[PDB]
């Protein structure tokens, strides 16, 4: 569960506010969230690698409560 | 004991049982179908279902997924009939006591296992759904009764009797499907042209050890059909039956080994003191011999599929035959029911050799890494879970006795009572004292 | 619970046999369950029944046949539900603005 | 009271010829708001895959509009409509709605 996928999101949040945005619930070690070059933006969907397994599945059971610019944040195991 | 109470719950059991088999029969209609075809050739008078009930597996109108099972859930429903046999046995052969029921009123207790623990201990299926076997029979175990080459039922082994055999005809001219061609023999030929002398002492033997497997193997692969009731009608057969074999050349065959002329001289034979001797003496051989030859007749079909077996196995090739045994291995034992930087590395410290123990002994490559393992998920499991606080101050050691002695190491007033002898006394003791005074 | 099924079992027995019952309300609210509206009193029903029942063939049972039976229990709507499921999704998906009429009642 | 009913016929297997690919007709009442000029009137719509829309205009309010005709029987099929009263002669591809 170490990682989890995250969608729904709007460019201006970027990697720094899902550092603190998860940390909040609990650290994230290994951030992830694409920037694409080609137009230089985001899709807005992220992985993210915590310390070990229990972090990551309270993860899954508080995670999925956040909003990101008014809107829905998806956070699934992988 | 009101016996009321009693006679009730066995009828109440019995009921259970037969709910239980039922539903079984219900969802996979074969476990009976199978049963009852084996049945049909045995008792000639069983009336049998329509065939197209049978190839589509329905019983009504819904056709059921088709299923090593079969036979388990078979030796289930075969356990079953036997409690209900003995529920049925046992059981052929007021204001008083709602006072004494008024006994221990204060019991704060649910009681809702009667016929749900009963219910329970005879329906299908662990958690949830992994084994299909009931609590009832939760050991039950076909491989502890069916060998691997027998495949539960589909074949029977008959290389080993091939063995024993050779070392009966002392010689070796004698090859596993002609070893065959020679069971095939057993209404007449078994008798009338016999392998060997059937006065033979290694043959008897050999004959003996063979038919008690054949029938072991034919009730084993039967669970579902009385086994007693087919014991009694083969020796009925064999009693009321078996100067059974007339000519009409030579008249009358004894299993003395001789025919006779017409069925008086048969008769005034029986009495004589050969007939006695021979009658005295190899009765257990003749008999074994004829069960042999009936059960053997019951499983044709059985014979026929090792037969083909044989053949086919003997005409694979080296790669094939070994597949092949694999493919039997498996069904054997699958359950019943399924679900560069080289002077990088050490320049930085790593694929060095060490060791953490208090985790699973477990190996690390790199310092930089064990360094980190001081914080980890599986790490603080292990303290915590074995009852040291996860927390810096135990984030070096790793063997898991020292941090015990550490833990160790990590984990009173005066109330004045008024002879003013209580400047030595405790507040809660002073407090008992408050409700003493 | 014991308690409450042991009266209901106790007074059920008494009953099968329903006079006792009957003299006992009246002489002695425990057995509240008599009465049709106490939910209890359907189980009741029950128990006697099978009391009632274990005084048919007081004979013996000499049952081949208990695997005919079963068979014949065995014997005595997917499929359904997914139409109708596929039937919804076409209802929901045809255009509904693609008219072309002819006369009018 | 008085109600109506409508015969629809469909293809003497001449094209259906050329894969259980929701191989009945399906029907909805719509409101003459939405087309592709005037409007105020329904259309008892009828519709089924390969074959173009059919609508029948009513004026009339309620007409047949029953009251529990079945014994509250709960398979939606589509809708109250469809399954309360429609029927669909499959072997001979005729589609009756009353």
């Amino acid at each position: 569960d170490a990682t989890v996928y995250v969608g729904g999101l709007d460019e201006k949040v970027s990697e720094p506010l899902l550092w603190e945005l998860f940390l909040q619930a609990g650290p994230v070690v290994n951030t992830h969230m694409p920037k694409d070059r080609v137009t230089g933006q985001h899709q807005g969907y992220g992985f993210v690698e915590f310390l070990s397994e229990e972090d990551a599945d309270y993860a899954i059971k508080i995670m999925n409560m956040i909003k990101l610019y008014g809107k829905p944040i998806r956070v699934n195991k992988a | 004991e009101t016996i009321l109470e009693q006679q009730r719950r066995y009828h109440e059991e019995k009921e259970r049982l037969m709910d239980v088999m039922a539903k079984e029969m219900l969802t996979k209609k074969s476990t009976l179908r199978d049963q009852i075809n084996s049945d049909h050739r045995t008792r000639a008078m069983q009336d049998r279902y329509m065939e197209v009930s049978g190839n589509l597996r329905d019983l009504y109108d819904d056709k059921d997924g088709l299923r090593a099972e079969f036979y388990n859930r078979l030796k289930q429903i075969k356990e079953f009939h036997r409690k209900h046999p003995n529920e049925i046995c046992v059981p052929m052969s007021l204001k008083a006591r709602e006072n004494p029921s008024e006994e221990a009123q204060n019991l704060v207790e649910f009681t809702d296992e009667e016929g749900y623990g009963r219910y329970l201990d005879l329906h299908d299926c662990i958690n949830l759904k992994a084994s299909e076997k009931l609590d009832y029979i939760t050991y039950l175990s076909i491989f502890d009764q069916l060998f691997d080459i027998p495949k539960e039922r589909k074949n029977a082994e008959y290389k080993r009797y091939l063995e024993m055999l050779l070392e009966y005809l002392q010689d070796y001219t004698d090859r596993v499907k002609p070893l065959q061609d020679q069971n095939e023999l057993f209404f007449e030929k078994k008798w009338e042209n016999g392998t060997f002398p059937g006065w033979p002492k290694e043959t008897s033997s050999a004959l003996t050890h063979a038919g008690a497997h054949l029938d072991l193997s034919a009730f084993s692969s039967w669970e579902e059909l009385a086994s007693l009731g087919l014991d009694r009608l083969k020796s009925a057969l064999l009693a009321l039956g078996l100067g059974t074999l007339e000519e009409r050349a030579q008249r009358l065959f004894s299993t003395k080994s001789l025919e006779s002329l017409d069925t008086s001289l048969f008769a005034k034979n029986p009495k004589s003191k050969g007939t006695k001797r021979d009658t005295e003496r190899n009765k257990d051989i003749a008999f074994l011999e004829a069960q042999i030859y009936e059960y053997v007749e019951i499983l044709g079909e059985q014979r026929h599929l090792t037969h083909e077996n044989v053949q086919r196995k003997q005409a694979r090739t080296g790669e094939e035959r070994e597949e092949e045994e694999e493919e039997q291995i498996s069904e054997s034992e699958s359950e019943d029911e399924e679900n560069i930087p080289y002077w990088l590395y050490k320049l930085h410290g790593l694929n060095i050799n060490y060791n953490c123990e208090i985790c699973g002994n477990y190996t690390y490559r790199g310092p930089k890494a064990f360094q980190r393992h001081f914080a980890e998920w599986r790490h603080a499991h292990g303290m915590r879970c074995l009852g040291i606080p996860n927390t810096a101050h135990f984030a070096n050691v790793t063997q898991i006795e020292d941090a015990v002695s550490l833990w160790a190491k990590l984990k009173d007033t005066e109330e004045e009572y008024e002879d003013s002898s209580g400047n030595v006394v405790n507040k809660k003791t002073y407090e008992d004292l408050k409700r003493q005074g | 619970s014991a308690f409450d099924l042991d009266v209901v079992k106790l007074t059920a027995q008494f009953v099968a046999r329903r006079q006792f019952l009957t003299q006992l309300m009246q002489k002695e609210y425990q057995f509240d369950f008599l009465r049709p509206q106490h939910s209890l009193f359907n189980y009741f029903t029950k128990l006697v029944e099978q009391y009632t029942k274990i005084l048919i063939p007081p004979s013996k049972l000499k049952k081949r046949e208990v695997l005919d039976q079963v068979c014949y229990r065995v014997e005595w709507r997917k499929k359904e539900e997914e139409e109708k499921e596929k039937e919804r999704v076409a209802y929901a998906q045809i255009d509904w603005h693609d008219f072309v009429v002819v006369e009018t009642v | 009271r008085p109600g109506y009913k409508v015969t629809k016929q469909r293809d003497s297997e001449m094209g259906q010829q050329s894969y259980p690919e929701i191989a009945m007709p399906r029907h909805r009442f719509m409101s003459a708001y939405e087309q592709r000029p005037d409007r105020r009137w329904q259309y008892l719509l009828m519709a089924a895959e390969p074959y173009e829309t059919i609508a029948f205009k009513v004026p009339s309010r309620e007409i047949d509009k029953a009251e529990g005709k079945f014994w509250t029987h709960w398979n939606r099929e589509t809708k109250q409509f469809f399954l309360q009263f429609h029927f669909k002669m499959e072997k001979p591809p005729a589609p009756p709605s009353l």
